[PDB]
């Protein structure tokens, strides 16, 4: 029994304030082993969607991987990802107005747990 | 908070750009005419 | 592309024996990045609920975040958490009698994967 | 507040080509804290199931823990595991023919995030 495993893992946490726009949340290296993406809505939104996905450092390669309507206020991507030139995790809010029902601004927190491309050899 | 900077070492302070006191000019060409011209009666100019 | 990430991660595993009471399972530091809480029931319970949640080191600030009835015997919190003075993961069992249908006592295992508040700067 | 936690974590990624057979994907040590198993299907299968489970290094102790039909193409185990002599994560495909609908062979990727049995003492 012998294998190569990723021994280095990072967590990136980034906040944005949940109104229309595009935000570049997490930067990933080539060969990164993205194993968890979680999005959370802190507050009480009244209308809008948040779409998180992957895009290039420069060019317009955005593609949503997780969509969150107002109601559930939390989500996790159902899929695991190896970074292949799509080195930006990004989130866009197309519909959103002011906070709503609270008076206090609505937050969105994205946490990305990913393993670095480096590998080491271990036998058990 | 803690979004991707995209900034470079350019817009990072603590660096302190230094500029060369020496200027080098954009002149190198030399036309042949100074060799042609002369006070002799047989010079081209 | 440059960011700060959490580079230190711990997993805490704690067992309790699934009968009425309150147990302080996992201790977390301020600023900890709790990214996974999982609860498991080893055995065949006959009646009761397990509620895991957060509470203070001292005062009575308990609030359930994951409730488990008898049937499913396993659960994971759907939400991600940054530790803000709620530095105890705790679990309470309000209804439970002896093991039931087995003769062998019923176990509950809680695993908490969390990232330490420390950050480092990385550019990719 | 003082505890012992697992401070060492590895990720093992292994690919197989999605046709009938048994594959030994990930090797785990005794006392390993398996906290995530994810299976992904890269391509468009037409018929078949993939069953991932645990088995011994030698003897025939295979038992499926996650079954994936053709349609969903991705899955994650709902349960957390402490390695007790079942030190092979294995995957079997009982039904599968050639790629189907694509012309390009169908891949399956398994990622196993697990914490090493070592513990350290920390107080917060």
């Amino acid at each position: 029994m012998k294998q190569k495993v990723h021994s280095v893992s990072y967590l990136a946490k980034a906040e944005f304030e949940y109104k229309n726009g595009v935000y570049d949340l997490v930067a990933l290296p080539t060969g990164a082993e993205v194993i968890k993406i979680s999005l959370e809505v802190v507050g009480l939104p009244t209308a809008g969607h948040v779409s998180v996905g992957f895009k290039d450092e420069s060019k317009k390669n955005y593609s949503s991987i997780l969509t969150l309507p107002v109601n559930e206020t939390s989500g996790v991507v159902t899929k695991d990802y190896t970074v292949k030139s799509d080195k930006i995790v990004a989130a866009e809010v197309k519909d959103a107005l002011a906070e709503g029902s609270d008076g206090r601004p609505v937050k969105c927190v994205l946490r990305a747990l990913y393993f670095l491309p480096s590998v080491i050899e271990v036998e058990y | 908070l803690n979004n991707i900077n995209f900034n470079n070492i350019s817009n990072n302070p603590n660096l302190g750009i230094e500029v060369g006191r020496e200027i080098q000019n954009a002149s190198w060409v030399k036309s042949p005419f100074f060799s042609i011209t002369g006070t002799g009666a047989d010079r081209g100019v």
